[PDB]
């Protein structure tokens, strides 16, 4: 039951500034000037064919990040100790109103003077700013994206979801309201459940908050391989198309007489991609988005501090003491120890996996092409013109392409059951 | 809907006479109304001895 | 916040009975039987002209004198430890019914048996008698005058009021509603607002308990001096039409740019007229009964038992331990202390203040000759008839009429700024 509201805003990557600037800023207010509608983090495809591309917007992660720029800036002007918020600019933009509704062109009395020398890795409180602490509607009409955010800002890597197992989730017709499900897609299911989260607060323990859960259980569960069509969690499994390809597609599906044994008790870890390939896959990253949802009503458990870097230790909603840890992975190794689970029950043959790896490798190899070469035009542009430096796509190490640490939490995720 | 025009019934912390004037417009606050007595000018002239 | 209700019955002035017998009380009851409606203590005359006589009620303070006796005298049947109201008598009156209504001729059977002995200088507790501490309203409307009377039964002097100065008083629109009184004369807005009093009870704190204060502070301030023409209080201040006449008319006025400098803080302090020709100064006695209306809702600070006699010191509500002093003062006097103040601020010519002293005296002495004359026609009578033995005005002596602390009060109210 979430009491404290704190989002943390994204850090420079070397830059001094937020890797954004006006030309992009402007495109990004796609569905109209608020920052906070859905539409404007994630488009809809009707899949299968992914891949979205754009001259600005190079891949569906580079808009993610963007995002997080556009509200790491933007947000510093109300967040101020004085509350004010259209008396200063940030970068030529400033706030419609008081709550924040949308932004726009700053008005010349302000272009006139000085912008908003903006900080990197800063971390706020809604509660400071009275407008949002005087409305708990309105409040929770926002965290979902500034949640959302924080969890793409704590690490340097890719967007944090949340794993969990629970038998005692299952209480009551929860079961039923399920298999309304079955058929949709997961980018259907989660895209939904997000846009439907700001209507109204809900409570921690509800329907919402416990499907959401249960499907982001069930999505990871098969994605890396521990539940299946012979091997169903309540008949419930996800199923890939072709594991592997460009852009995957998963179906919520149904399996009778192969349940699973799950364990009493309840259980609980974080994952994310640590591979630069998840700017282009489309679940890695709604799957975060979603769990966003899931924070901005519910109090997870506590980030353990050593997983991540300094920064973003010890903020009071999110990272503490002693927690859970962090799990990340490589999209590509996952990929295998996901067929060899599959294999090894049966439900695949050696032939087949060996298909299914020759074409993750494919893929692999043109994802990063891409993003590696769009890196270069980055810098290029940047050396170009330094008084309006950005960045179109969250920076990555040639470090971030190795496996670590991919088995250890492909294990971790199987113990769950 | 515009919070700032509904100051003193959003804003707990904010007594009942206030105005956000000039910058903002307030659409609900505190009116008095009266009832007023309009007589006309009564004389009674007396002489004098 | 008034919790105590107690009130002091009158002193025999030195006769062995309530000094009123029934040729008075019996012409008292002007407006009816209830010796509670107002138009039994004052009068109204379209002022200017002042002074009214009468065979049997000479002055105003006549009048206000000699209902302190009957309530006095009366109230001692209810007020007894058996709490009966009609089954003995006072002086041939008996009361109507519970409720304490009105007042009537005792019934044969109650003229049969001997009257009622009535004692001097008593104290009672309203919440005593039954009727009265089940009903608030009832009670209040009553008080009004209980208190009215025990400001005039606390000193062998005039009545008692009350000044304070505090600017957290303007809180609020309290300010707009004032001018609402401007062009109205004292008399008239003390009148109407004494009248008001008993509608119904109200809060300590209201537009209403404030106002009536801030009237009292500035006509006061305005009557010493402090006040005027060309050193307003806020804009307010009293004119008076020509000060030191018979009967003086004070009309509420405005003055733009001339606002004096009010200290923060809240200053409080008693006044009282000690020169028997405030029993005919309509206003200063007027001024007392708005102060009772005061009390009858408000707790105000309790009066230093050194100031009042014997007899009334240490009565609950009123006289306490330590606590402000009173303030007394010679009308005449008090009529330069002004003057001088006017003069030096440069609002009155010398030539203006030798002409109003002038007057001043002449009323005097006029105002004197009488009170003293109708004084001997009472103990004329009382000579002649043992057994009725009254006063048809309160006692006073020759000492009486000296300056005895004018100056000093007129200092302390002008340091109420």
């Amino acid at each position: 039951a979430r009491a404290a509201f704190l989002f943390k805003t994204v850090g420079f990557g070397g830059l001094q500034n937020v890797p954004i600037n006006d030309e992009l800023s402007s495109h990004l207010l796609r569905a109209g000037n608020s920052p906070w509608q859905l539409t404007q983090f994630l488009d809809w495809i009707s899949l299968g064919r992914g891949l979205a591309t754009s001259a600005l917007v190079p891949t569906a992660g580079s808009r993610y990040y963007q995002m997080s720029c556009l509200l790491s800036g933007t947000l510093q002007i109300p967040f101020r100790p004085n509350h004010r918020w259209g008396d200063i600019r940030f970068l030529r933009l400033v706030w419609s109103a008081p709550t924040l509704d949308g932004l726009v062109v700053a008005p010349p009395q302000v272009l006139a003077q000085p912008a908003l020398q903006a900080q990197a890795d800063r971390v706020y409180d809604c509660d400071d700013y009275p407008f949002l602490a005087r409305d708990p509607r309105f409040k929770h009409r926002v965290y979902q994206q500034l949640s959302a955010v924080t969890l793409l800002n704590l690490t340097g890597f890719g967007p944090i979801s949340y794993v969990r197992v629970d038998e005692d989730m299952w209480s009551g017709d929860v079961n039923q309201l399920l298999m309304n499900y079955f058929g949709h897609t997961f980018a259907e299911i989660a895209y939904t459940l997000c846009q439907a989260s700001a209507n109204r607060p809900w409570e921690h323990d509800g329907t919402y908050a416990r499907m959401t859960q249960i499907i982001l259980s069930l999505f990871w569960l098969s994605y890396v391989g521990v539940i299946h069509q012979q091997n169903t969690y309540r008949t419930f499994y996800f199923q890939c198309n072709r594991r592997g390809d460009a852009a995957e597609v998963w179906i919520l599906s149904c399996s009778l007489n192969h349940s699973a044994q799950i364990r009493p008790g309840n259980r609980s870890l974080f994952v994310m991609p640590t591979s630069p390939d998840w700017n282009m896959d489309v679940n890695l990253i709604l799957s975060s988005t979603l769990t966003g949802c899931l924070c901005s009503g519910s109090q997870l458990p506590l980030i353990d501090n050593n997983s991540v870097p300094a920064v973003s230790r010890n903020i009071h909603g999110w990272t503490g003491r002693a927690g859970n840890q962090l799990h990340g992975f490589q999209v590509r190794r996952m990929v295998t120890e996901f067929c060899d689970r599959l294999r090894r029950d049966g439900v695949m043959t050696q032939a087949q996996q060996n298909q299914i790896e020759a074409l993750a490798d494919q893929t692999q190899q043109f994802k990063r092409d891409k993003l590696e070469a769009w890196a270069r035009e980055d810098d290029q542009y940047n050396q170009a013109n330094p008084n309006s430096t950005m960045f179109r796509t969250k920076p990555f190490t040639n470090a971030q392409w190795g496996r670590g640490n991919t088995g250890a939490t492909s294990a971790a995720i199987a113990a769950l059951i | 809907i515009p919070v700032e025009r509904y100051n003193i019934l959003t804003n707990p912390d904010a007594p009942p006479t206030q105005i956000q004037l000039p910058e903002v417009v307030d659409l609900y606050n505190v009116v008095t109304r009266y009832a007023y007595e309009t007589p006309p000018i009564t004389a009674v002239v007396m002489g004098v001895p």
